[PDB]
């Protein structure tokens, strides 16, 4: 029964077993540099928290338009996801949060309006429909802050019109090694992240304001949620090498499986040629 | 741009025509084979009758 | 013509040629060969079927079919069942080609089919063995392939001087054929098998109908990707013959990256257009049961395919579209399908004209 | 099973049901290898379909109720092409796969959905 | 252009009216020819039956 | 034992009423519980439906364990 | 083929062109799924060279005499031997592949450009 | 040459010492490039060490490439 096309094919299965393999190596090497590139970002959002925090609760007289819980008529998403599949179920997984979210938005009647990053994402919500404000691709691994000021530009400028009341982040969380839960955050209004700091401990002096406090403090909270969304999309990066490398062993697990399942196909049909061969051998031998 | 308008309510009406006139091709050519196997079934009596 | 827009598209087959009829069993063979020989009512050329170790229910059935739909006034059906003798099933084909040559010899033309050749060649081998002759593989006879070489090399085509000298200067202008559709059948489409090995080596080209592709939706379950037809072009009308290549590069196309089918998500824009198209033209080739084509319904209908016309409406409604189009031009434009259908002419006039009714039907009747 | 002796719509639901199966045993293999999210969304419905088609197929036979205890159903053709219509227009895809297995008609699917 | 707009909308509204006309006046037309055509294949087939 | 594929062709008819009204579709339920774990090694969705059967599988197939020598009743 | 036999160009020029051709039939599912563009700068000379080749193995069969034009060629292996070397080395990379088909010698495929 | 699968029973006693003491070189690089084949089509991620090996591997595997008639004493 052409044997030889099945010894073909066990060995291309197992050298698409080798190919896996490699694949997973490399996605550990990446899950770490994206792991150790998550770090350098702390120390600019620690600073930039420090200074607003100190600059709000020395000069208390208003509060800005971000700082401030007005009501809400329509809400706004940031969707980033990956550019290429074979990533697990990362892409679903967090799709189907968002939609379990904006289904329960919606009996609130307020109507949503996203803003995507990623092909997958943009795929997925043009064909969802809903109201696309923008739309990037082929952000990479190591994305410059330029290729993510459109996005949240454009979700900015929708809330200063008062089109917009709130502005969720919708990513991955980096929990483990292995494992990766989706997470939905809000971020334009700012909640109040640790304004307890400094109030005890706080010193009588204030800074010398080169520009008036509200014009600095305005161009204080614009790069800190910048800086929030990138660093916001550097975990997602690293939880999709991590759910990578998950999916290559298991590919490369199941290759195995098959392996060792046509191996015993293989060997019955090959006794079963040989006797008969043999049978036929004999039978024509005893006619003659 | 309202007469504009009128044109796009204009396009539903071929639209409704072309539908109309489907319905009334296919609820009148259904009759045809209505017609036919009555042919066929009134032959095939009077083959049991000449056959007697 | 056998009224098939696949078969007669990419596996033509012309008057004196063996085609092959080869799938596993259930695949709708034996529907083939009927629908080629229904198709055979304005042609003028008389059929013969020959039905061997069939149960004697599935022969009256075969005869009333062919009694319903006219076709019996030419054929002849020449029947060993299944509860026949061995002799009986081994010398039928023989004796049905001898009924067909009968019309070669005079000028006339003649097609006939053998049903399930694999029947005779068991009837062959349980005879051989009860003689005590030896065996070689599975069991049958060495002289198996000398069995159907005599038989299948009769049909053949000859020229006016042969057919002048048969008949004494009775028939002085024509010239004779006589074409053959064997039937085997396969075991788990395992055509290394030792009888299906030797036909295939016999004949002019094949058939392959599939399982899976039956089962999928696709009838005919007609394998482009294997099947053959060594006369190719020459045996096809002029219009067929100019309009055939983009159904077979868009087929061709579709099946080289057939493993990707299910990850259209993640391509570029290229691929995706070829799988579009692809779809198409294979949703295309379905078509029903007992209805065959004339050639002006094939042309008008890959003609739209060709052109892109059916490339803005989705798959699931493409076989109505079709058969609408086919209704539209049976109805407004009966003076071009005749033209079409007595000669096979192709043009610009008649390409003008079948993209002018394509228009106006896409404009003005909304399937 | 041919449009001419059962009817057109008998031999429609009997097609796609058949095509339904066909397309499910072919990505069989897929979601093996890879995972069940490579697949669009159109073949994970499928999928669904086709596994709820398997179950809805199995019945308890009046001579069988010795080796498992339940009683015999015996169901109408009518029901059977009401069911499976709505099975494949979708109708029923908010009902989970347990609900298909071991059940009558389609009015015993519905009534053990509710009890789950 | 005010004025012109509504002579405009009157020149599209009278032309749909004229398909509405004639598209549905050939439809029936056809239907009524494919009964014919039926009719005489149901002659056709009933005197064969006689016949045989 | 592999409750998929082991069965008795008397049935119920050759047990005590005790042991044959309590074994309902006890081998059934394995039968089945074994594809749909087999089937859902990956699934991340896990509805509460298909949890709750491989949860009450794994308890059955758990459940029937003995050593050598050691007759029940 | 054997460099004592057939000289040292000669089998110099095939091993070039087979393994052109077989790193190009190995590209082609990279091609398929991402396109010509993210490929190395290196390995679309492969391509373009590689489709050129393809071409220019194609012949007009002078006993047709129809739809070729009796177009006996007949072309000397030195003719050809030169044309893969330049082929191969790049001296003809600029002209369109479409120029390359149904054509004898070099000289032939210079002036079918060239008319174009 | 197939050096996978390839062997010689008789082993080191069948050469000369210096050749028999020169062996282990190519025969671990051998292994070594033929274990981690797979990344050779890779070559971007490739941390320090196995870049090395791969690509003293794929020298040694370009150096046993030999003519015909010319044979090395
Ligand atoms: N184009 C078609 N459309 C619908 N049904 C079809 C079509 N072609 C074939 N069939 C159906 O396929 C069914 C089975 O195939 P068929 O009747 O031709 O038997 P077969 O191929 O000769 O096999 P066997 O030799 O084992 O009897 C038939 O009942 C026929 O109605
Ligand atoms: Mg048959």
């Amino acid at each position: 029964a052409n044997l030889k096309e099945i010894r073909a094919k066990v060995a291309s299965i197992k050298s698409t077993q080798k190919i896996t393999r490699a694949m997973q190596m490399v996605a550990a090497s990446k899950m770490r540099r994206a792991q150790e590139r998550m770090a350098q970002g702390r120390p600019y959002a620690d600073n930039m928290r420090r200074v607003i925090a100190h600059l709000v609760q020395a000069n208390p007289e208003y509060k800005h338009r971000y700082m401030v819980d007005r009501p809400v008529k329509r809400v706004g998403y940031i969707i980033v996801s990956s550019d290429r599949g074979l990533a697990g179920g990362l892409n679903i997984n967090l799709f189907k949060k968002v939609v379990q979210h904006v289904k329960a938005q919606q009996e609130q009647s307020i109507e949503v309006q996203f803003a995507l990053i990623g092909q997958k994402a943009v795929s997925f919500f043009k064909n969802y429909g809903g109201k696309v404000l923008g739309a990037t691709t082929q952000i990479g691994d190591a994305p410059s802050l330029e290729q993510l000021t459109g996005s949240v530009q454009v979700m900015l400028d929708a809330f200063d019109k008062g089109e917009l009341d709130r502005i969720y982040l919708v990513s991955n969380g980096f929990v483990n090694a292995m494992t990766q839960k989706p997470k939905v955050e809000q971020l334009v209004p700012l909640a109040p992240a640790e304004e307890g700091d400094d109030l005890n401990r706080t010193y009588g002096w204030d800074y010398i304001y080169e520009p008036e406090a509200e014009e600095l403090l305005n161009g204080l909270l614009v790069r800190y949620i910048e800086s929030m969304v990138y660093q916001g999309v550097i975990e997602n990066v690293a939880c999709e090498q991590s759910a990578r490398m998950v999916a290559m062993k298991a590919a490369t697990d199941n290759a195995g499986q098959l392996i060792k399942d046509l191996q015993l196909i293989y060997n019955k049909l090959r006794q079963a040629a040989i006797t008969q061969e043999i049978s036929e051998i004999v039978g024509g031998a005893a006619a003659v | 741009d309202l007469a504009d308008a009128q044109a796009q309510v204009k396009q539903e009406l071929d639209a409704a025509k072309a539908q109309a006139a489907q319905l009334i091709e296919q609820a009148n050519r259904r009759a045809a084979q209505l017609i036919e196997e009555a042919r066929t079934q009134a032959a095939a009596e009077g083959e049991r009758i000449r056959q007697q | 013509q056998t009224g098939y827009k696949s078969v007669d598209t990419m596996i033509p087959v012309g008057r004196g040629q063996r085609e092959l009829i080869i799938g596993d069993r259930q695949t709708g063979k034996t529907a083939m060969a009927i629908d080629a020989i229904i198709a055979q009512k304005n042609s003028g050329i008389k059929c013969v079927y020959v039905a061997i170790g069939q149960k004697q229910s599935t022969i009256a059935n075969v005869v009333r079919k062919l009694e319903e739909t006219g076709a019996m006034a030419y054929t002849t059906v020449v029947a060993a069942a299944a509860a026949d003798p061995a002799a009986m099933q081994y010398l039928a084909p023989y004796s049905g080609c001898t009924m067909g040559e009968y019309f070669r010899d005079r000028g006339e033309d003649a097609l006939i089919i053998y049903d399930d050749l694999s029947k005779q060649a068991v009837a062959y081998r349980q005879i051989s063995l009860l003689l005590r002759r030896p065996p070689g593989r599975e069991a049958y006879p060495g002289d198996v392939f000398y069995l159907h070489s005599r038989l299948l090399e009769r049909a053949s085509r000859v020229s006016a001087e042969y057919v002048e000298k048969f008949t004494n200067g009775a028939v002085t202008g024509k010239t004779g054929s006589l074409t053959a559709l064997p039937i085997i059948e396969t075991q788990a489409g395992d055509v290394s098998a030792f009888v299906p090995t030797n036909v295939i080596s016999i004949t002019d080209g094949q058939i392959f109908l599939e399982t899976s592709l039956f089962n999928a939706g696709i009838r005919p379950a007609v394998n482009a990707g294997i099947s053959v037809s060594r006369v190719g072009g020459s045996a096809q009308t002029k219009i067929i013959k100019k309009l055939s290549g983009g159904i077979r590069t868009a087929l061709a196309q579709y099946r080289e990256l057939a493993a990707f089918a299910q990850f259209a998500s993640d391509l570029d824009e290229a691929t995706r257009k070829q799988l579009e198209h692809g779809q198409r033209v294979t949703e295309l080739m379905k078509q029903k049961q007992y209805a065959p084509y004339s050639i002006a319904d094939q042309a008008v209908s890959v003609y739209a395919s060709n052109e892109g016309y059916m490339a803005d409406v989705e798959v699931k409604k493409i076989v109505d579209f079709d058969a609408a189009l086919i209704a539209y031009f049976r109805s407004e434009y009966a003076p071009l399908m005749k033209q079409i259908d007595e000669t096979g002419d192709y043009n610009k006039d008649i390409e003008a004209a079948i993209k002018a009714g394509i228009e106006s039907f896409k404009a003005t009747q909304t399937y | 099973l041919d449009p001419l002796v059962v009817g057109q719509e008998h031999y429609e639901i009997a097609r796609a049901v058949q095509n339904v199966l066909q397309r499910y045993k072919e990505l069989k293999d897929i979601i093996a290898i890879l995972g069940m999210d490579e697949l669009a969304e159109e073949d994970k419905l499928v999928v669904y379909r086709a596994r709820k088609i398997q179950r809805f197929f199995s019945q308890p036979f009046h001579v069988a109720e010795v080796f498992t205890g339940a009683p015999g159903k015996l169901v109408p053709l009518k029901e059977t092409i009401r069911g499976f219509k709505g099975l494949l227009a979708g109708e029923y895809d908010h009902i989970p796969e347990q609900a298909f297995y071991m059940v009558g008609g389609i009015d015993e699917v519905i009534a053990k959905a509710e009890k789950l």
